[PDB]
RNA sequence: GUUAAUUCCGAUAACGAACGAGACUCUGGCAUGCUAACUAGUUACGCGACCCCGGUCGGCGUAACUUCUUAGAGGGACAAGUGGCGUUCAGCCACCCGAGAUUGAGCAAUAACAGGUCUGUGAUGCCCUUAGAUGUCCGGGGCUGCACGCGCGCUACACUGACUGGCUCAGCGUGUGCCUACCCUACGCCGGCAGGCGCGGGUAACCCGUUGAACCCCAUUCGUGAUGGGGAUCGGGGAUUGCAAUUAUUCCCCAUGAACGAGGAAUUCCCAGUAAGUGCGGGUCAUAAGCUUGCGUUGAUUAAGUCCCUGCCCUUUGUACACA
C-alpha cells in the first residue's frame, strides 16, 4: 500500500493556485491564500478523508468534494465563529474568502478606509505600523 | 584560612595563665570548662577559644610557652 | 550480589585497556561500575573528584551543551542507552569497551600553549576531558540540520573514532592539533 | 486480583477509551470535530476519537482523587502557551470539554456528584476501572 | 471588630500608626525634650507613654 | 545551496531495491534508510513498520525519538 | 504478632520521601503503586539498586510503603532511592542483629554514599543585579 | 621516532604567561634512572604517566 | 556651631557613654558646604551590635 | 468551655515569655491544656530601591517583618481566663480569645 | 614567615589604645533526644467501596504517637583527632570520624566626588512672575510621532526538534483595603475560546490548595524543504476593565506567513545545586510583565591557577606632576 500510484498528481490546480501533492493533505491544502492548518484540518474532516493518503493520491471527485467544501462552508455545517470574513460590510454574510478574492478584498478594505480618511487608511496610504505600535527603533530596513 | 584573631588568643591565655590546674586535654571537656568559667557570648568563639586552650595545653605539656 | 551490568545488559568486566597512561582517569572496572549513568553528582568539589566519575556518566554529562538541551540529563540518559545498543549491532562487541578505545585513541598526547607557542604535553586527566568534549561536539555537529538522528551520530562517530579512521570529528581534529603541535615544537 | 494503580496507566487510558468506544453510549457533542482542545493548542486533536480517550484520562483522574470539577479538569489539561514573541506561560485547557465529558460520564452512570463540589467516581465505574485493570494486566502477562 | 481586618495588615497599621505618633510627638515636642513613647492596648482602653525630658513643660 | 530531492512515494525500483537489500543491513532506522534509498522519513518508517509486519527486520528496541531495527539471525 | 514499624525518611533537593515498612512479604511500593510504573522510567533502575544490591533475599520479611511529597521527578526518584535503604537499615538495627546491619550499610555505603546520608545542597538565593544565584546583569559601556 | 611514556615523581610549580601549564620533572618508566623536567598542560597529579611524543627537548626551569 | 558641639560631647560622655559623635552638615564658614565631625570614645560601626549599642539620631 | 486563646507578635521572645505565662498559670489552676501550636512565621517581604532617585548602581534593601502566632487551648469556665489572661502581658503581644 | 584580612606568631624607640577585618544577626544543612499540636500529620482500629486471606482509597470516624510538617529552647565543629610540612610558633596540606572540615547574605571605617536627587516631602536658602495660572480644575492632544545610530531584553534560526494525545512532580508567597468605593477564588449551568450567570469558602497551616506548573517522561504524526521551524506584519469578527480604547489597552477566534541557515570587528556574566533551560509568586495593577525582585524544578563542561591583559593592596625607587 506504500506504492506510488498511477495518476498520482504532483501538482493539482485548485483556485488557480498550485497544491504540491508530495506533502499530506491537511498541509497541502495550506498553500492556497484564505486556508490555514486548522481551517483546512476541519474542512477535510468534514470531507470524511483518511488523513494517511497525501494530496497527490486520492482523486478527482474528492477534490471538487473539498473545494466545495470549502468554498461554501456553512452549508456543510461550518461554525460562524470559524471564518475570515464574519459579517462583512458590504454585503453583511459570514463567508470564508480565498485566493484571488482574498487579496482583492483586502484591497478593497484598504481602498476604503483610505477613502474615507481614517487614521489607519492613511497610515496604510502612508506605508507605516498602522496597529499602533512605536517606530522609533523597530522596523527600519522595510522603510529604506 | 583558620586565623585566631586577637580577642581569641589573648583571652585563651588568660584562661590558661588563670586556671591550668583545671584545663585538660580534650576540646570537649574544656569546652565546657570555659563556658562555666567565662561569661563568652557566642558558642562560635567559644568552641574557637577552647580549640586554641587544647593546642596551647599540647604546646605546655611539650613545653614552656612565651 | 555482584555482576553489576550498565543499563543491565552490558557487563563491566570484559574491558581491557591496553594503554598505562589513562588506567586510573579513566573508570569503567568494578568500584565505578553503576547501573544508570546517572548519578547524584558531588563530583566538582575538590580538583581530582572529576576523575572518579564513571566515563559512562561524564559522556552523559558532555552531550548536554548548545542552549537549547542545558540540564537534561534523563534524555542524554536515552540517547546515550541507544547510542551503544546501536554500536552493539553495529559493531558486535561491548560499547563500553568501543568507547574506552575512542578516548584513548582521540585524547590528544601533545598541546600547544603561548608559553608564538611552545609545544606541551598534556596532563591525562585533560586528555579525557578533551576526548570525551570532541566526542560530543563531533556528534552534535553531525547531527545538526539532519535526518541522522544524533544517538546514531553518537554511535558512528564513536566508532569511527575508536578505529581511528580520520572520518570522525574528534581523531581529524586531534591529529592536527598533534601536528600544530609538533610544528610549533 | 488487581486495581488500577496496580498496572501502568498510558495503556489503561487507550484500553478505556476502547472500553467507551465499544459501549457506545457516550453522548459526544457535535461540535467535536470543530473544536480545538484548549486555548493553549494550535491545532485540532490529531486523533478523531479523542473525546472516548479524554473520557478515560478523566475518569483515571477520578478514581485517583474525587472532588474534581471543570476547574479541577481544566487545571490538570493545562499547558503551555507560546505567546509567540512574547514568553510562553502556563495555561488552563477547555472548559466545555471538561464539562460535557464530566456530564457524559454522569448521563452513563461512572461519576456522580458529591456534596463538597465536583464529581466522584461511583461504585459502579470503580468496578468497570478495576475490571479492566485486571484485563490489562492479564493482556501484559 | 465587624470587618475583621487581617493580622498581616494590623501590625503594620499599628506600626504605621505608632510612626506618625512619632513624628507628630517630636515635632509638637521638638522645644519641649521628645524622647520616645510606648504604646500598650489594655481591654478597651489604650494607655500610651510619652516619654520626655521636660515633662513640667 | 543544495537541495535533497526524497519521493514520497515507491516506485518499483527502490521498492524491490528495499524488499532485497534492507532486511540485510546491520542498522536499520528510518535516518538509514532515508539517506540509502533517498526517501522521506515518514515513508521510511511506514516501509519498516511494514517489514517488520511482514516479518523480515527485527525490532531491537523501540521508542519515541528512535526506532532502531536489525536483520535476522544467520542461524 | 508485634507490630515492627519502621518509619524513615530521606531527602534530596526538596523532595522528603518516607517509608513505612512491617514484618509481612516483600512488598515494595510506592504512594499506592509498584517500584516498576513511576515515571520517570528511564531511571528505574534508581528505585531498582536496594532491592537489586540486596536481592529479594534481604526484602523477604518486610513490607515497605513509601509516601513521598515534594520537589520534582528525579528528586523524588532519589528521595525514594534513599528512604527504602535506610528503612531496611533501621528496621535490622531496631529487629535483627547489629552485625547484619553492619553487613548492609557496608555493602551500601561502599557502592555510593548517597544512599545512606543525605545531600546538604538547596538551591540557593538569587541576588539582585542578576538573572540567578551568582550569574548578573549585561554590563553596558558606551 | 619512539614513543614513550613517563611517570611524574613530583611537581614543582605552575609556570606560562596566564599561568596554565604545570611544570613538573618526570621519571621515564623503562630508564627509572633517567629523569627529565618538562611542561604539562592540564590538571596534574604526582604518580600519573605522561605519552612524551618527544623524549629528547627539556624545559627549562621557571 | 564648634561651642554647641563640644558643650554636646562633654556633657553627654560625662553622663554616661561609651563614646559619641556629632556630625554638623551644612553651610558654615562661608557659602559652600563643609562638615564638622567631633568623636571620641568607643564607637562600634558594624554588624548587629549596631541595632542596640548605637543610640542615633 | 471549649476555648481558645491565640497569641501573635513580630517578637519573639516576648512572646514565648507570655505563652509560658499563660500554660504555667493553667498548670497552677490545675486545668487540662493542650500545648502551645506554632502555627508558621508569616514573613512580611518588601524589597526597595535604595536610591530615592534613579541613578547608582542598582542595589536593594531587603525588609522583612516576621510575625509568630502560637494557640493555647483550654476547657475552662470563661471567668478562670478572664482572671488568668487580665494579667501579665508584655506590650508587644496581641492576645485574643474566642470563647465556643 | 603566615593568613581571605594592619590576621596572627614574632622582631622592635616605641608603649598603651580606638575604628574597619573579625566578632555579630538572619538564612542553608544535622537531630527517630526535649517541648507540643482537630488551622499539620503518621501508624493502627472499626466501618464503607472495589478486585481475584490479601491489595488499593487525599472514603468515613476515633486509640496511641510526633518519623514526615510546623518552631522554640538546646545541642553540634573547634583545624578538635591522626600523618607530614614550618622558627616546630603563627599556620598549611592530606585523611578518618563525620549532616557539615570554605552555604549564602545583611551590617560595614578614616578621608572624600562640587556623582545623583529642589520631579519624595508641609526639609529647604535665594531668585522668578504682580490674572491674561508655572496654583489648581476640567475638555482634547502629547509623553507612543520615525530617513537613522546605540543599550537592556524576549522569541527564534528546528529532528537534542515541532505538533497532537497521555503520564507525573515543587517552593517562595498573595488574597475583601481609613479615605479606598476595586480581593483570592473552589463548585454548578451556558458558550469553541475569550468569557457570562448562579449560589458558596476565606481577614487565612482552615478556603482557593494535596497549590494536580512548566521543562522533563511516554506514545503518535512530521522528514532537512524557509518545512508542521519562526510568528513579525496585516484584514475581519467576538469578549473583558473603564466615564471613555481612535494612535489597534488587554484576551480570544479565523485568515495572512516577513526576516532569520548559529551571526563581522568587538564584548558581557560565571566556577556547585553554580551557568544554563524551565515555569510559578510579589511589586507595578481598574485593565497588566518582553521588566524587576523572589522562588523552586532539570542540572552540567571546565578550574583549585596566574599576573600576560584590565584593575586593586603593600614596600622600595624616580618625578620638571599637585584642578595630581
Ligand atoms: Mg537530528
Ligand atoms: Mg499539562
Ligand atoms: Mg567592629
Ligand atoms: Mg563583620
Ligand atoms: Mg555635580
Ligand atoms: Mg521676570
Ligand atoms: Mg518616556
Ligand atoms: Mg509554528
Ligand atoms: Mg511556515
Ligand atoms: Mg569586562
Ligand atoms: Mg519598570
Ligand atoms: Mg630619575
Amino acid at each position: 500500500s506504500l506504492v506510488i500510484p498511477e495518476k498520482f498528481q504532483h501538482i493539482l490546480r485548485v483556485l488557480n493556485t498550485n497544491i504540491d501533492g508530495r506533502r499530506k493533505i491537511a498541509f497541502a491544502i495550506t498553500a492556497i491564500k484564505g486556508v490555514g492548518r486548522r481551517y483546512a484540518h476541519v474542512v477535510l474532516r468534514k470531507a470524511d478523508i483518511d488523513l494517511t493518503k497525501r494530496a497527490g493520491e486520492l482523486t478527482e471527485d474528492e477534490v471538487e468534494r473539498v473545494i466545495t467544501i470549502m468554498q461554501n462552508p456553512r452549508q456543510y455545517k461550518i461554525p460562524d465563529w470559524f471564518l475570515n470574513r464574519q459579517k462583512d460590510v458590504k454585503d453583511g454574510k459570514y463567508s470564508q474568502v480565498l485566493a484571488n478574492g482574498l487579496d482583492n478584498k483586502l484591497r478593497e478594505d484598504l481602498e476604503r478606509l483610505k477613502k474615507i480618511r481614517a487614521h489607519r487608511g492613511l497610515r496604510h496610504f502612508w506605508g507605516l505600523r498602522v496597529r499602533g505600535q512605536h517606530t522609533k527603533t523597530t522596523g527600519r530596513r522595510g522603510r529604506t | 584560612g583558620r586565623v585566631r584573631t586577637k580577642t581569641v588568643k589573648k583571652a585563651a591565655r588568660v584562661i590558661i595563665e588563670k586556671y591550668y590546674t583545671r584545663l585538660g586535654n580534650d576540646f570537649h571537656t574544656n569546652k565546657r570548662v570555659c563556658e562555666e568559667i567565662a561569661i563568652i557570648p557566642s558558642k562560635k568563639l567559644r568552641n574557637k577559644i577552647a580549640g586554641y586552650v587544647t593546642h596551647l595545653m599540647k604546646r605546655i605539656q611539650r613545653g614552656p610557652v612565651r | 550480589t555482584p555482576d553489576i551490568k550498565l543499563f543491565g545488559k552490558w557487563s563491566t568486566d570484559d574491558v581491557q585497556i591496553n594503554d598505562i597512561s589513562l588506567q586510573d582517569y579513566i573508570a569503567v572496572k568494578e568500584k565505578y561500575a553503576k547501573y544508570l549513568p546517572h548519578s547524584a553528582g558531588r563530583y566538582a568539589a575538590k580538583r581530582f573528584r572529576k576523575a572518579q566519575c564513571p566515563i559512562v556518566e561524564r559522556l552523559t554529562n558532555s552531550m548536554m551543551m548548545h542552549g537549547r538541551n542545558n540540564g537534561k540529563k534523563l534524555m542524554t540518559v536515552r540517547i546515550v542507552k541507544h547510542a551503544f545498543e546501536i554500536i552493539h549491532l553495529l559493531t558486535g562487541e561491548n560499547p563500553l569497551q568501543v568507547l574506552v578505545n575512542a578516548i584513548i585513541n582521540s585524547g590528544p598526547r601533545e598541546d600547544s600553549t603561548r608559553i608564538r607557542r611552545q609545544a606541551v604535553d598534556v596532563s591525562p586527566l585533560r586528555r579525557v576531558n578533551q576526548a570525551i568534549w570532541l566526542l560530543c561536539t563531533g556528534a552534535r555537529e553531525a547531527a545538526f540540520r539532519n535526518i541522522k538522528t544524533i544517538a546514531e551520530c553518537l554511535a558512528d562517530e564513536l566508532i569511527n573514532a575508536a578505529k581511528g579512521s580520520s572520518n570522525s570529528y574528534a581523531i581529524k581534529k586531534k591529529d592536527e592539533l598533534e601536528r600544530v603541535a609538533k610544528s610549533n615544537r | 486480583g488487581v486495581t488500577v494503580k496496580d498496572v501502568n496507566q498510558q495503556e489503561f487510558v487507550r484500553a478505556l477509551a476502547a472500553f467507551l468506544k465499544k459501549s457506545g453510549k457516550l453522548k459526544v457533542p457535535e461540535w467535536v470535530d470543530t473544536v480545538k482542545l484548549a486555548k493553549h493548542k494550535e491545532l485540532a486533536p490529531y486523533d478523531e476519537n479523542w473525546f472516548y480517550t479524554r473520557a478515560a484520562s478523566t475518569a483515571r483522574h477520578l478514581y485517583l482523587r474525587g472532588g474534581a470539577g471543570v476547574g479541577s479538569m481544566t487545571k490538570i489539561y493545562g499547558g503551555r502557551q507560546r505567546n509567540g514573541v512574547m514568553p510562553s506561560h502556563f495555561s488552563r485547557g477547555s472548559k466545555s470539554v471538561a464539562r460535557r465529558v464530566l456530564q457524559a460520564l454522569e448521563g452513563l452512570k461512572m461519576v456522580e456528584k458529591d456534596q463538597d463540589g465536583g464529581r466522584k467516581l461511583t461504585p459502579q465505574g470503580q468496578r468497570d476501572l478495576d475490571r479492566i485493570a485486571g484485563q490489562v494486566a492479564a493482556a501484559k502477562k | 471588630m465587624a470587618v475583621q481586618i487581617s493580622k498581616k495588615r494590623k501590625f503594620v497599621a499599628d506600626g504605621i500608626f505608632k510612626a506618625e505618633l512619632n513624628e507628630f510627638l517630636t515635632r509638637e515636642l521638638a522645644e519641649d525634650g521628645y524622647s520616645g513613647v510606648e504604646v500598650r492596648v489594655t481591654p478597651t482602653r489604650t494607655e500610651i507613654i510619652i516619654l520626655a525630658t521636660r515633662t513640667q513643660n | 545551496r543544495d537541495k535533497l530531492n526524497n519521493l514520497v512515494l515507491f516506485d518499483k525500483a527502490t521498492y524491490d531495491k528495499l524488499c532485497k537489500e534492507v532486511p540485510n543491513y546491520k542498522l536499520i532506522t528510518p535516518a538509514v534508510v532515508s539517506e540509502r534509498l533517498k526517501i522521506r522519513g515518514s515513508l521510511a518508517r511506514a516501509a519498516l513498520q511494514e517489514l517488520l509486519s511482514k516479518g523480515l527486520i527485527k525490532l531491537v528496541s523501540k521508542h519515541r525519538a528512535q526506532v532502531i531495527y536489525t536483520r535476522n539471525t544467520k542461524g | 504478632g508485634p507490630l515492627q514499624s519502621v518509619q524513615v525518611f530521606g531527602r534530596k533537593k526538596t523532595a522528603t520521601a518516607v517509608a513505612h515498612c512491617k514484618r509481612g512479604n516483600g512488598l515494595i511500593k510506592v504512594n499506592g503503586r509498584p517500584l516498576e510504573m513511576i515515571e520517570p522510567r528511564t531511571l528505574q533502575y534508581k528505585l531498582l539498586e536496594p532491592v537489586l544490591l540486596l536481592g529479594k533475599e534481604r526484602f523477604a520479611g518486610v513490607d515497605i510503603r513509601v509516601r513521598v511529597k515534594g520537589g520534582g521527578h528525579v528528586a523524588q526518584i532519589y528521595a525514594i532511592r534513599q528512604s527504602i535503604s535506610k528503612a531496611l537499615v533501621a528496621y535490622y538495627q531496631k529487629y535483627v542483629d547489629e552485625a547484619s546491619k553492619k553487613e548492609i550499610k557496608d555493602i551500601l555505603i561502599q557502592y555510593d554514599r548517597t544512599l545512606l546520608v543525605a545531600d546538604p545542597r538547596r538551591c540557593e538565593s538569587k541576588k539582585f543585579g542578576g538573572p540567578g544565584a551568582r550569574a548578573r546583569y549585561q554590563k553596558s559601556y558606551r | 621516532q619512539p614513543i614513550k611514556l613517563a611517570r611524574v615523581t613530583k611537581v614543582l610549580g605552575r609556570t606560562g604567561s596566564q599561568g596554565q601549564c604545570t611544570q613538573v620533572r618526570v621519571e621515564f618508566m623503562d630508564d627509572t634512572s633517567r629523569s627529565i623536567i618538562r611542561n604539562v598542560k592540564g590538571p596534574v597529579r604526582e604518580g600519573d604517566v605522561l605519552t612524551l611524543l618527544e623524549s629528547e627537548r627539556e624545559a627549562r626551569r621557571l | 556651631v564648634r561651642r554647641a558641639c563640644y558643650g554636646v560631647l562633654r556633657f553627654i560622655m560625662e553622663s554616661g557613654a561609651k563614646g559619641c559623635e556629632v556630625v554638623v552638615s551644612g553651610k558654615l564658614r562661608g557659602q559652600r558646604a563643609k562638615s564638622m565631625k567631633f568623636v571620641d570614645g568607643l564607637m562600634i560601626h558594624s554588624g548587629d551590635p549596631v541595632n542596640y549599642y548605637v543610640d542615633t539620631a | 468551655h471549649r476555648i481558645r486563646i491565640t497569641l501573635t507578635s513580630r517578637n519573639v521572645k516576648s512572646l514565648e515569655k507570655v505563652c509560658a505565662d499563660l500554660i504555667r498559670g493553667a498548670k497552677e489552676k490545675n486545668l487540662k491544656v493542650k500545648g502551645p501550636v506554632r502555627m508558621p512565621t508569616k514573613t512580611l517581604r518588601i524589597t526597595t530601591r535604595k536610591t530615592p532617585c534613579g541613578e547608582g548602581s542598582k542595589t536593594w534593601d531587603r525588609f522583612q517583618m516576621r510575625i509568630h502566632k502560637r494557640l493555647i487551648d483550654l476547657h475552662s469556665p470563661s471567668e478562670i481566663v478572664k482572671q488568668i489572661t487580665s494579667i501579665s502581658i508584655e506590650p508587644g503581644v496581641e492576645v485574643e480569645v474566642t470563647i465556643a
